[PDB]
């Protein structure tokens, strides 16, 4: 009963743990079935256990929301713009997290810093999740509002500040410029300009995870139907 | 909690296609077994396919080359799906802000009047 | 005519599409361009938007003690106003005068959304 | 019960063909929020996605299937919709054999080929569903 | 059979969760949790 | 059968935990004693 065809069928059935029509009876045959049964038990258990680890660590990944907590905590190489208020803010900081970030940024090689905001934007876009251009919230928001919208602001703001119109110390334009800014603010001009230039710019396993095993089953069903027709012609001739 | 939460590990689409595959496998296994030279009726095929998918076996097994191809692939599909269900459930049993509430507008937010 | 130093940065100051057809302060567009226009109107002065040469906002190199970028342009006299998104900082306030802030902001993290 | 058995086959073969050929023609496969031209509730199908409400309700466009050969082949199969079309073609041939069975009773292979066509049509329908969901 | 397949997979899945989850170091560890109460000596 | 069912489930569950766990200073050197640390003599 254990010809070449049934031996292949019994071995496949034992590996899929689906049983078989017959079982080996001789001592020599039962030894082969014994180690094959043990081999199947270890491999199938390994496949199920590894898949569980594969789909757990995939979960329990965690995004970031100001990962600055552990700062980069990883290869998201966070940088800043060179010769900007953000670099100076990090350099002169005395907060534990910010001091840790600065000590990392100053010593890290290659330079995490960039020469222009566009350079940092392209560095994050072309680092595929490997760069983070600590930048000002206004620029961050404007960028995230424009295509290729593949970038996003994470967490809140590290601090609060504002832009000002500068003049040389002892300049006669200081007073008029201050009054002009107050006038422009009280008349809604700054609000309208901001709105114009910023706003008006504008789980269960899925079938995709196991789609391959469905194609194999249908492909196997179709092949079996073709094989059956071939034996029909061969037997009838 | 949920009454039918035991179906959560696999999506609703996967469960629907498992039923469709089970119907298709039984019909094909009945077809190739009947018009072949060498008791797989339509009802026996459905019983065998339900047992094969659920790892409980059956008293009768295919004997033809074309019939055994159908049983072999159905067994392999069963092992991947059953292992997938157990692995995903284990992940489920192992393992959110004011900004979130500010960004959305589906949950209405109000203030005190004259305040 | 006063020299108003500025920096290229979207959307504060940008080169207009086909800037070659235009010349001077009219070659650029953006929030800070219109803000400089409105400030000039209210204060009553003429101005030429000169882009900073270094392309840097401003910092005092600790070794040379030299200010570079827009802050350097303002301190050394090469420029009379700066209408760029220039952050108000203590170190800068010690060497240049700032008006009341015209926009609020904070340092924020940007990550590939993918 | 051969007379009733053939009545079930004739009724079912037309019913299967009518049901599948309506699904391919109709555009109510999926209820997803998209844009026909503001994101609004839309109803899509195998060829066109159409808005359910809004100002542009009732007017809609053709689905742009195309924006790593795995995504090329899957999208080319999904764009052409050959598998759902193949099931309709197989059902049409299977229906023809059932009708011709009475008109030609000399050969018995006419009614067996019909049974093969319907099984093949059902298998192609399963693949079309999986490709559509993927 | 279906009741058998669901329950045994539940047993294996939950046992894996039992064995994995089960597996101080700092000041935050005490401040951060609330299950362990921590005290000091009075007038010290 | 009951002994087999519990033991096989235990093997699969413990292996899943085994694979999952590995997938997931000066003070440190001073606190421990398993690693010995030294310096250069007359340095």
């Amino acid at each position: 009963e254990f010809g070449i065809f049934n031996s292949l069928w019994f071995s496949l059935g034992a590996f899929m743990q689906q049983g078989c029509d017959i079982s080996p009876r001789s001592l020599s045959g039962r030894i082969v079935g014994g180690v094959w049964w043990f081999f199947t038990l270890i491999i199938i258990s390994s496949y199920t256990a590894n898949l569980a680890a594969f789909l757990t660590v995939e979960r329990m990944v965690s995004p970031i929301e100001s990962a600055e907590d552990l700062a980069k905590q990883t290869e998201i190489a966070y940088g800043t713009l060179e010769a900007g208020s953000t670099k100076e803010f990090f350099r002169r900081s005395k907060i534990a997290v910010f001091e840790k970030m600065w000590t990392y940024m100053k010593s890290a090689e290659p330079s995490v810093f960039v020469r222009t905001t566009e350079e940092g934007m392209i560095r994050v876009r072309k680092s595929k999740g490997k760069y983070a251009y600590l930048l000002e919230s206004t620029m961050n928001e404007y960028i995230e509002q424009r295509k290729p919208c593949d970038t996003m602001k994470v967490g809140g703001n590290l601090d609060s500040k504002g832009y000002g119109i500068a003049t040389p110390k002892g300049s006669a334009l200081r007073g008029p410029v201050n009054l002009a800014v107050l006038k422009l603010s009280e008349q809604g001009v700054l609000d309208k300009l901001k709105s114009k230039w910023w706003y008006d710019k504008g789980s269960a396993l899925s079938l995709s995870n196991v789609a391959g095993v469905f194609y194999i089953l249908i492909g196997g069903l179709g092949l079996a139907m073709l094989v059956a027709l071939i034996e029909f012609c061969y037997k009838s001739r | 909690p949920g009454v039918f939460s035991f179906l959560d590990p696999l999506a609703y689409e996967i469960w629907m296609c498992i039923v469709f595959a089970y119907i298709g496998v039984s019909v094909v296994l009945f077809l190739v077994s009947r018009f072949s030279p060498y008791e797989f009726g339509i009802f026996n095929s459905l019983w065998f396919s339900l047992g094969a998918f659920m790892q409980q076996g059956c008293d009768i097994s295919p004997r033809s080359l074309s019939g055994r191809i159908v049983g072999g692939v159905w067994w392999f599909f069963t092992l991947i799906i059953i292992s997938s269900y157990t692995a995903n459930l284990a992940a489920f049993l192992t393992v959110e802000s004011a900004e979130d509430l500010a960004k959305q507008t589906e949950i209405a937010y109000g203030t005190l009047e004259a305040g | 005519t006063y020299i108003v130093t500025t920096i290229l940065e979207d959307p504060y100051v940008m080169l207009k599409k086909n800037a070659n057809q235009f010349e001077g302060n009219d070659r650029y567009e953006g929030y800070c361009v219109e803000l400089a226009a409105e400030i000039a109107k209210h204060v009553g002065y003429s101005y030429r938007l000169e882009i900073v040469s270094d392309g840097k906002y401003g910092a005092r190199d600790p070794d040379t003690k030299a200010w570079n970028g827009m802050v350097g342009e303002l301190v050394y006299g090469r420029a009379d106003v700066a209408v760029a998104p220039l952050t108000i900082t203590l170190v800068r306030e010690e060497v240049i005068d700032f008006s009341k802030p015209f926009m609020s902001l904070g340092i924020s993290i940007m990550i590939k959304k993918p | 019960d051969r007379g009733i058995q053939m009545l079930i086959t004739t009724v079912g073969a037309f019913a299967a063909f009518s049901l599948m050929t309506i699904a391919v023609g109709t555009d109510y496969w999926l209820y997803s929020r998209g844009v026909c031209r503001e994101e609004v509730m839309t109803h899509s199908g195998l060829w066109r996605t159409c808005c359910l409400e809004g100002a542009f309700r009732g007017v809609c466009k053709k689905i742009d299937h195309f924006p790593d050969t795995a995504e090329y082949l899957l999208r080319a199969v999904r764009a052409s919709s050959v598998f759902p079309i193949l099931s309709v073609t197989l059902l049409f041939f299977g229906g023809l054999c059932v009708a011709a069975s009475e008109f030609h009773r000399s050969r018995h292979s006419v009614i067996l080929s019909a049974g093969i066509f319907f099984v093949s049509a059902g298998l192609s329908n399963i693949i079309g569903i999986i490709v559509y969901i993927s």
